[PDB]
């Protein structure tokens, strides 16, 4: 509970929950790597999650 | 309950039987808590993804 | 006169405690109290820093020093000679030398002769202590500071801990304070009284 | 049953040191004989004279009813020597005999409720026992050790020094010295009641209420749980895990043979084409002369002086390679607990284990580590790790007042943390007399 | 001691059970039904459970003051615990069983050696049925003893959406639970159940007998429902919002299948691989007690 | 020689997609499944008693690809391989052995490579003597062949 | 011939002195067995070892 005004204050909560709530995993990084270099190369390493 | 920042603490690991014909012993080691790798210089995981 | 004992302006004790920190949990919120609220829940609080892994109890490391033989660095009282093979030279390390030390530890506790003195004391007032260290103090607390659990009642930010603290604090079954209480061996001249703290 | 009751036997000797010389100071008349007969009528009303509570075993069998007068009425019996009970008595329809043994308590001396004697307690005895042996020369070594520790000299103490013929020493070693007076004779006389100033009617050699009073409080420090931290035996194993807190005694598995250490199981035969350290398996009868294949079992070495190094080297190579439990006992050690960060800062050797002296403890370091931050999601993985060698079974967790005052979020405690005792924050009240009592409670 | 009650511990109200439906408490029973199910063309069998190995750790009596009660209520509900199935915890309380021991349980979850005056516990008696069969999760970790989990799970679900013909049957289709929102409501539900002294349910759960259990299992049905569903929340893979109209809707992607991880990391609480060795092993000693 | 399965064991295929990485403890640790049962087995012990064998070395992931040997040891773990080609031979009791392949470099090597072992015979081997002092240690065999 | 009852390597000798050395016949001792006492001075004199 702070002191900024009622628009500033609405502007960064709408600004938090869209960060918080849209999700991507370390696996849709990996899943895009998969598409820049010669068809059935191998990737491993990070949890997929 | 948190991932830490700061470098931790290590045994640390060694490599140790390979080859076809052992002839182990089982002298020494570490009673203390330690860990051996079969595969000497592993850990590749080189690419960095910002 | 013949004096037997010698008198000392703080007493020592037996038991002490020890600590063990992790140099790396810090909280980030640096709280505050008043003078009064600081000095007779202080150097308790400095004991118990947050992060601290294991804090244990055994003989003091002073009490019994070296200029009686006990030596204890390991944490078991270890003299040097007491019981020992004679005509055989003795030994780097033995477990007879423990036997020996548990035996010395408890001459220097027989014979023994030291009366506390009240000296330094001090009294805070009303208006500059909290509400919850207030019922604490009886009237008057002895100069210099002591260390104790449930004296850091409301200090700690360790919110578990101040938990279990509380409720036995409250279950009628135990009562903590420290001060100038009230005797039964009271106005007894001796050329000077008998007052209990 | 219940461990308790029954009938209390004490040896005749026991029974002349402390009891004898006790009640003699008193006026009652010495302690009754049993009777051959039966006498569960006058078995108490003798004893109510002496007030000693104890009687006098001699010769025959304890009737039937006088057996159980002696059971009911908390009465003592004192026995030459016990090589049976059986005949004593006769059991007669019940089975007590010599089926459901014995214990081992102790007395206090709790049974004269006069004041002025049994000054010290159990615990003495408990010291006593604990001490090793003393000879004639321990004994005179250890005064005088003593003695020139706090400045006090010691010109000549202890033996006497005649011109004609040098210097002849004495022995230093006195029991229950009661000052007593001498007839003519030589014997000794008794207490001499209306003569002798009555001073040397006890004591236990103290500077009066001081000593006695300050010994009776500084021996109990003494015998407390939290001072004796010399932990005994060693259980070394191969399982391999992760675990918070020390003191872990991982327990023997399901289903095992515990076979008792021989100097004769292990035995040396031929297998293929060289020579073979070979095990034998006692229930069974057996060979396995390979140092893996062998059938788990429970081992337990008391003597690890006589041990060969091919034989602890079969013992150390068939824990990894076979999953046997084996255990050791003449090893002394002090523990002391060690932070998750750093590291170990020593580290000893599973051969040195077994070739270590007698009498000779060393410390070992056990890692806590409960406190200790996991790591991030993002890293490397691992391939098969620590395998753990040994393990303490006293066990070794004694004096913590409290354990880790971290908060795991939020507002719970961590798996395994403890909080100071209600004991250590409660400041009680003088007696009604003259020392501390408690709140009390409820 | 306070006895025991006849008709169930559960039935003295002096703790009871009550999920925050935010501002304003409720009942289980009343909680349910904010909840629709979207049955899917999967299908699973109801598979038989085998039996427990009898051979629970032998007592130790280290000097702790453990507070079991505490550490059971805490993994399989509470939010990311940790060191949940390390071994000397157990050890301690296996020694509760014993015909004459000076251990009693405290009311409060709390165990003690010897015992007190100012705290009231349960009848020896209560807790010696009580410790005989969960002292045995203790080991559940171990390799030979250890139980399963990709399948107990056929049971798990049929309870949270089993529609009465279909616990009267063996097999239900896969079904997708959806139900109303307040964006932090599954952290939210999962914070509150970890008080609800979940010793109590279970310590009568092995006390009552042929008529009494005959009642308390048609009564409770509830009280079980909603601590299965907590615990199938961190199991189900996918969690997707809906946004209608003016309302927010959470679907809780299948209820009867272990996807092995993860839930929602964010949207819900989730599961370490001891838990999944612990949340198993319990749930293969109260469904077989249970039914 | 030829050393079989001994008895309880189950044939199993290889896929990089039985093998991943999971979180266990405070580490993070390559996990087994075992597709007839579906489970976990965080480490190289307690693993059930299979017979995995392997038709290609394609996307080993130099970690998951030494997880396996480390299982060997710890689990009586039997693996195969099929694209390996060798041309060992014989060998007298005397002069012992000279070069020998790694045990890791018979797992991460290219699929073309022709390397050659080198076994041993021991029909004419010296044996012990009458009375002695037995000598401690064993001997080890890890990579068998099957032609014979 | 006694003495190393438990110290020797030798397997089939072993046994076999802690056999006819335990026996109810014989027994082995060493060191200080007991001592005479002086009349009038009081002090060991005559050792038997």
């Amino acid at each position: 509970a702070l002191n900024i005004d009622h628009f500033a204050a609405s502007v960064l909560n709408i600004n938090l929950r869209a960060l918080m709530e849209a999700n991507v995993t370390a696996d849709d990084r990996i899943k895009a790597l998969q598409a820049h270099s010669m068809i059935s190369t191998q990737f491993h390493g990070p949890n997929q999650g | 309950d948190d991932v830490g920042i700061m470098q931790q603490k290590k045994p640390p690991t060694v490599v140790q039987s390979r080859t076809d014909v052992f002839n182990e012993q089982f002298a020494n080691e570490a009673l203390h808590p330690m860990t051996k790798v079969i595969f000497n210089g592993l850990d590749v995981n080189t690419e960095v993804q910002p | 006169l013949s004096d037997d004992f010698k008198q000392i302006s703080d007493p020592k004790g037996y038991l002490t405690y020890s600590v063990k920190y992790e140099d790396q949990f810090t909280k980030k919120d640096k709280l505050r109290a008043s003078e009064a609220d600081d000095r007779i829940v202080g150097p308790t609080v400095n004991l118990f820093k947050y992060g601290a892994a294991v804090v244990n109890i055994d003989l003091n490391r002073d009490f019994f020093d070296t200029a009686t033989g006990i030596d204890l660095t390991k944490g078991i009282p270890l003299v040097q000679d007491l019981l020992v093979p004679i005509g055989v030279t003795a030994g780097a390390e033995q477990s007879a030398e423990y036997v020996s030390g548990l035996l010395m530890v408890l001459f220097k506790v027989m014979t023994d002769n030291r009366l506390v003195i009240v000296g330094e004391t001090t009294t805070p007032m009303s208006n500059t202590l909290s509400t919850v260290v207030n019922n604490v103090l009886r009237t008057t607390y002895h100069n210099n500071v002591g260390v104790n659990p449930a004296l850091l009642r409301d200090f700690t930010q360790v919110n578990w801990l101040n938990r279990d603290i509380t409720n036995m604090l409250q279950q009628a079954g135990t009562k903590y304070g420290l001060g100038l209480t009230e005797t039964r061996l009271d106005y007894v001249r001796l050329v000077k009284t008998i007052v209990g703290h | 049953d219940d461990l308790d009751e029954g009938i209390r036997m004490t040896t005749y000797d026991q029974y002349l040191s402390h009891i004898r010389e006790r009640l003699h100071i008193t006026n009652v008349p010495d302690p009754i004989y049993i009777t051959g007969a039966s006498t569960p009528d006058q078995i108490a009303a003798s004893v109510q004279a002496t007030h000693v509570a104890v009687v006098l075993y001699q010769s025959g069998v304890i009737n039937g009813s006088a057996s159980t007068y002696l059971r009911e009425n908390e009465v003592l019996v004192v026995m030459p020597d016990y090589y049976d009970v059986v005949s004593r008595f006769a059991n007669a329809n019940l089975q007590m005999n010599n089926n459901r043994y014995h214990e081992s308590v102790l007395e206090i001396a709790d049974i004269f409720d006069q004041a002025d004697f049994i000054q010290t307690s159990d615990a003495v005895r408990q010291l006593r026992a604990l001490m090793p042996t003393l000879s004639t020369s321990q004994i005179r070594h250890a005064i005088e050790r003593i003695a020139q520790i706090t400045d006090v000299d010691s010109t000549d103490y202890g033996k006497l020094t005649l011109r004609f013929l040098g210097t002849l020493t004495r022995s230093l070693k006195m029991q229950n010295a009661q000052i007593r007076r001498i007839r003519p004779d030589g014997t000794v006389l008794r207490y001499d009641d209306q003569i002798d100033i009555e001073a040397f009617r006890w004591s236990r050699y103290f500077l009066d209420e001081l000593r006695l009073r300050r010994l009776s409080v500084g021996l109990r420090l003494i015998t407390n749980p939290r001072i004796a931290r010399r932990f005994d035996g060693v259980r070394i194993m191969y399982l391999t895990d992760d675990d918070p807190d020390p003191d872990f005694v991982p327990d023997v598995p399901e289903g095992y043979v515990a076979v008792q250490y021989a100097h004769r199981l292990f035995s040396s035969s031929l297998a293929n084409k060289r020579n073979r350290v070979t095990y034998t398996h006692p229930p069974t009868g057996m060979a396995y002369p390979s140092p893996t294949g062998r059938p788990h079992v429970h081992m337990t070495i008391n003597e690890r002086a006589g041990m060969s190094k091919l034989v602890a080297d079969n013992i150390i190579a068939s824990v990894i390679k076979s999953n046997w439990v084996v255990d050791i006992h003449d090893i002394e050690y002090t523990a002391e607990v060690m932070t998750p960060s750093e590291g170990y800062t020593q580290h000893v050797d599973a051969e040195s284990i077994m070739t270590a002296p007698k009498g000779k403890l060393f410390h070992l370091q056990f890692m806590d580590g409960l406190l200790r931050p996991e790591p991030s999601a993002f890293d490397p993985p691992a391939s098969g790790e620590d395998m753990r060698l040994i393990y303490p079974l006293q066990p070794i967790s004694v004096a913590r007042s409290m354990r880790a005052i971290v908060n795991h979020n939020e507002v719970d405690r961590p798996r395994g943390a403890v909080a100071p005792s209600s004991y250590e924050m409660d400041t009680g009240t003088l007696s009604r007399n003259g020392d501390l009592l408690y709140s009390p409670v409820a | 001691m306070l006895q025991q009650p006849t008709g169930g511990y559960t039935t003295l109200e002096q703790f009871a059970f009550t999920i925050r439906n935010d501002g304003t408490n409720a009942t289980p029973t009343q909680f349910l039904q904010l909840l629709s199910y979207e049955a899917t063309e999967n299908e699973l069998v109801k598979k038989t459970i085998p039996t427990p190995e009898t051979h629970l750790p032998s007592a130790r009596n280290v000097p702790g003051n453990v507070y079991i009660e505490d550490a059971i209520t805490q993994a399989l509900f509470g939010i990311s615990a940790q060191n949940v199935n390390a071994h000397g915890y157990f050890s301690r309380l296996s020694a509760l069983a014993l015909p004459n021991t000076s251990a009693r349980l405290g009311l409060d979850g709390v165990i003690y050696n010897s015992e007190t005056i100012n705290i009231p516990f349960y009848d020896p008696a209560a807790v010696a049925n009580f410790a005989a069969t969960y002292a045995k999760l203790g080991n559940a970790s171990t390799p030979r003893y250890r139980a399963d989990m990709i399948d107990i799970y056929a049971h798990v679900g049929l309870e949270l959406a089993g529609t009465d013909a279909e616990r009267a049957a063996g097999v239900m289709p896969v079904k997708r639970a959806k139900f109303d929102s307040w964006e932090g409501s599954l952290i939210s539900l999962s914070r509150d159940v970890v008080n609800w002294k979940i010793l109590a349910f279970l310590i009568d759960l092995c006390s009552l007998e042929g008529e009494a259990l005959r009642a308390f299992k048609t009564r409770n049905r509830d009280v079980f429902r909603m601590m299965l569903f907590i615990m199938s929340t961190a199991v189900a893979a996918n969690v997707v919002n809906r946004k209608v109209t003016k309302r927010v809707d959470r679907v809780l992607e299948y209820i009867g299948v272990n996807s092995m991880r993860t839930a929602g990391r964010t949207a819900t609480i989730t599961y370490d691989l001891s838990r999944h060795e612990f949340a198993a092993k319990f749930l293969q000693l109260t469904f077989t007690r249970w039914n």
